[PDB]
């Protein structure tokens, strides 16, 4: 996902567009992963992740 | 393992076959079982980019930890067996080698300390072919014997 | 307790043989049905 | 003279787990690990609310 | 529906606890195996200790477990080192030349 951030690909920010439909076996996140644009934070979000 | 004769003909250090390499046999068998098959899958249940609550994340890493301590403690006592598993062969080995050089040769021995048979009667290399091979007819040599 | 697998054993004696000192089949190499109570 | 001996033999031993190999002639086990259930809430001397 | 955090870490600490009952469980047996084998040795021995003290000078130690008696010996001779009423001390004049 690289600069995607996993709860970004049910948004979609404009760095998950590559990422919205995805199928995978192996999902990869980034430290760089933001998973936003628009500052803030998904509640509740490591149970999402 | 080894069999060795020696003569007034030479000096050959040989092996002694009904054994010799089944030093592989329960050798083999230690390793897989020891190395063994690791199945269950584990989820991720922390982030290390970002924060999971402190009450939890005390409770998650005093389970880790605990869990930790629990394999930890476990690691060093599955090792200290096969040492002990080593050298019981190197002994069940010895007393097989003892125990099969005082029954075929029957009134043609006296025990040693040294691990090695006095044979009672001539031996040239065709006598040095009975023994190792388990052709020895320990009824033909045994008039002679007893007055050695 | 739980557990994965579905089978664990135990015994009460003597492996078999059919007719760590090496005393089962040693030099006494056989066995018997003669003695029926003991072993 | 020669009184000779040995000791006894059975004719059907089976398999078990040790650490260094699988499935040895070993007479008897039982299992350790129970597999059959009492399909019915036991409930002999507890007064029991269903 | 427990929550699903909770709910993972029950799950992850329940099956990392089913993970160390189960490698514990495989563990026991081996042992008992082993604890069955010394008790065949432990009385090979044993008998193998008795019949060479009751009968001083009259055996040959063997390679097949049986010994061959320096002397005569019918039915109420059978009735001495069976119960321990050998007299290994009468029939040793006889046993040396035989
Ligand atoms: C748990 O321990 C890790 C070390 O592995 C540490 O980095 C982390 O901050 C700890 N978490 C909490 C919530 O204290
Ligand atoms: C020794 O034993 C082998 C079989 O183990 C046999 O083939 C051979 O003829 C014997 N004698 C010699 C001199 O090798
Ligand atoms: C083996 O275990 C079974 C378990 O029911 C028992 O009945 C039996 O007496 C034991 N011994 C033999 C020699 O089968
Ligand atoms: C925990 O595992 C069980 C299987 O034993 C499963 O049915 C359940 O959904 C899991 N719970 C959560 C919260 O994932
Ligand atoms: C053998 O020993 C028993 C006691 O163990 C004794 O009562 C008996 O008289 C002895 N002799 C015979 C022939 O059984």
């Amino acid at each position: 996902l690289g600069q995607c951030g996993l709860l970004g690909t049910i948004t979609g920010p404009p760095q998950c567009d590559q990422f919205l439909e995805f199928s995978a076996d192996l999902i990869i996140e980034r430290r760089e992963g933001s998973d936003v644009c628009y500052p803030g934070k998904f509640v509740n979000e490591e149970a999402l992740r | 393992y080894g069999f060795r004769h020696q003569n007034a003909q030479g000096e050959g250090t040989a092996a002694d076959y009904k054994s010799t390499q089944s030093a592989i046999d329960q050798i083999t068998g230690k390793l897989n079982r020891l190395i063994a098959k690791t199945n269950q899958q584990f989820k991720l249940i922390d982030n290390e980019f970002n924060e999971v609550e402190k009450q939890i994340g005390n409770v998650i890493n005093w389970t880790r930890d605990s869990i930790t301590e629990v394999w930890s403690y476990n690691a060093e006592l599955l090792v200290a067996m096969e040492n002990q598993h080593t050298i019981d062969l190197a002994d069940s080995e010895m007393d097989k080698l003892y125990e099969r050089v005082k029954r075929q040769l029957r009134e043609n021995a006296e025990e040693d300390g040294t691990g090695c048979f006095e044979i009672f009667h001539k031996c040239d290399d065709d006598c040095m072919a009975s023994i190792r091979n388990n052709t020895y007819d320990h009824r033909k040599y045994r008039e002679e014997a007893m007055q050695n | 307790r739980y557990v994965k697998q579905r089978s664990l054993l135990l015994a009460t004696g003597m492996k078999n043989v059919p007719e760590l000192f090496g005393a089962i089949a040693g030099f006494i190499e056989n066995g018997w049905e003669g003695l029926i109570d003991g072993w | 003279d020669k009184i000779c001996l040995g000791h006894h033999a059975v004719s059907n031993g089976t398999k078990v787990n040790t650490l260094t190999e699988r499935g040895v002639e070993v007479v008897n086990a039982t299992e350790t690990v129970e597999r059959t259930n009492t399909p019915r809430i036991c409930s002999k001397g507890k007064r029991t609310v269903d």
